[PDB]
């Protein structure tokens, strides 16, 4: 999350980190034992922990579940970048507390305009490389479909959206993948893909979570 | 858990500098450019005739906002250190008197002329080695049904161009 602040501990209750040994992607906490991040972050032995906020060291809220099962969106397309989107089973209910709580699916799309809040232990430096300790926040705007194209000519299909500004300064970046886009307390969004990070008329993409809610409430209903 | 690992056998990161070299050190050593032709400056994508030139700090990039570079990605492959005239440092693939060749443009590039490469992973499993695919763009279903190799020309430049059955393998060293 590069232009953004430290959201405090544990302020983002569904914040999830996916670890493979070490930190590789967010994720987003939909209820008990079902976690919701990017196609395009499928690992094989995924470990979900949630409650978390220095991910680097213990501290005494983190909650380590083991994946038992990892659905990639049937359609995900690594090369068009298109609905990558992938469900996580947890192999046991997760605690919900204050620290560890859920977020609310987007029942309906959110409308250009609304502010979100974009979670994630990603860089937080436009060029350069430097990865924060603690959960990073940002306040970005959903940005209309229009621009999102014409930032992004031939690449926005109707299963993505751009959030953040032309101008730049502010945006997700590297590791931030598979974290929430909440807009209006439901998760709108996942931190997808982008053209650098803070770049000039290169916003973020995220997965437009609200086409694929119907198919994950169907999933978690059947495994 | 992953695929796209450098030499060292650490995980290559998106967007990281990392120098490409070839599996048998015989065909020669790292990436650079060079001026070719009737180029007006150093536009053409080669391996150093050297075989012992680390070659030029290449950044590797994915659109994904991951910190490792996706299986099955796309992504552009530019110099770290970008050379004259080059409006981008991001390689493309351009037609040439010769055929499709890896070139550096005096033109802005968007993101489809460069998201155009993709690393796959040799059989000779002794070391980290991949060969480089090129994925021309179809109708929203880039096919990678083609492969980057060398073409050693009239002046010995090793220039790196589309071929079929001539394919380059590389290892990835962090810069
Ligand atoms: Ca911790």
């Amino acid at each position: 999350i590069v232009g953004g602040y430290t959201c405090g501990a544990n302020t983002v209750p569904y914040q999830v980190s996916l670890n493979s040994g070490y930190h590789f992607c967010g994720g987003s906490l939909i209820n008990s034992q079902w976690v919701v991040s990017a196609a395009h972050c499928y690992k094989s032995g995924i470990q979900v922990r949630l409650g978390e906020d220095n991910i680097n060291v213990v501290e005494g809220n983190e909650q380590f579940i083991s994946a038992s099962k990892s659905i990639v969106h049937p359609s995900y397309n690594s090369n068009t970048l298109n609905n990558d989107i992938m469900l996580i089973k947890l192999k046991s209910a997760a605690s919900l507390n204050s620290r560890v709580a859920s977020i609310s699916l987007p029942t309906s799309c959110a409308s250009a305009g609304t502010q979100c809040l974009i979670s994630g232990w990603g860089n937080t430096k436009s060029s350069g490389t430097s990865y924060p300790d603690v959960l990073k926040c940002l306040k970005a705007p959903i940005l209309s479909d229009s621009s999102c194209k014409s930032a992004y000519p031939g690449q926005i299909t109707s299963n993505m959206f751009c959030a953040g500004y032309l101008e730049g300064g502010k945006d997700s970046c590297q590791g931030d993948s598979g974290g929430p886009v909440v807009c209006s307390g439901k998760l709108q969004g996942i931190v997808s893909w982008g053209s650098g990070c803070a770049q000039k008329n290169k916003p973020g993409v995220y997965t437009k979570v609200c086409n694929y809610v119907s198919w994950i409430k169907q999933t978690i209903a059947s495994n | 858990d992953d695929d796209l690992v450098d030499a060292e056998g650490n995980l290559v990161e998106n967007g990281g500098t990392y120098y490409l070299l070839p599996h048998i050190w015989a065909h020669g050593g790292g990436i650079e450019t060079a001026k070719t032709g009737n180029e007006p400056c150093p536009l053409t994508v080669v391996r150093s005739p050297n075989e012992v030139s680390k070659g030029e700090p290449i950044r590797i990039s994915s659109q994904y906002r991951s910190l490792f570079i996706p299986r099955g990605s796309l992504v552009a492959l530019g110099f770290a250190n970008p050379p004259s005239c080059a409006a981008s440092p991001w390689w493309t693939v351009v037609d040439s008197p010769q055929g499709p060749a890896v070139k550096l443009s005096q033109q802005k590039l968007p993101e489809k002329d460069i998201l155009v490469f993709k690393f796959e992973k040799v059989s000779h499993s002794n070391i980290h080695v991949y060969k480089l695919l090129y994925c021309q763009h179809d109708e929203e279903d880039v096919k990678c049904d083609q492969y980057i190799g060398i073409h050693r020309d009239r002046n010995g430049n090793r220039r790196l161009v589309v071929t079929e059955e001539n394919p380059l393998e590389l290892v990835l060293l962090k810069a």
